[PDB]
């Protein structure tokens, strides 16, 4: 109701840009280093049978 | 003899391959492989039982 003091849906602008620029932030480490895995929170498994290869 | 000395040696190098091929630490071709079930499919039912023999 026009309530100025608080604003949700800036909240929610917020949260999504954040997540977005977050998930750019990842999609351009992955380009630039050319390994699409650079630390165990992007995929452990994947991380540990990758450096057993290597 | 000279033939037979470069047989064995043929042998001992088939073990060899036998005991060592390995995908990061798993033996393939030494007969401890079995079957093994891999998923291909959504849900669950669908696999492709592989198997390699010694």
């Amino acid at each position: 109701t026009i309530n100025v003091n608080t604003n949700v849906s800036a909240m929610t602008a917020q949260r999504y840009l954040t997540k977005a620029t977050g998930e750019l932030n990842t999609s351009m480490e992955r380009l630039s280093s050319g390994n699409r895995i650079n630390s165990a929170k992007d995929d452990a498994a994947g991380l540990q049978i990758s450096n057993r290869l290597t | 003899q000279a033939l037979n000395e470069e047989s064995v040696a043929l042998q001992d190098e088939l073990n060899r391959i036998a005991e060592t091929t390995s995908f990061g630490g798993r033996k393939l071709l030494n007969g401890s492989f079995g079957e093994a079930s891999f998923q291909i499919g959504s849900s669950s039912g669908e696999a492709i039982i592989m198997g390699l023999t010694s």
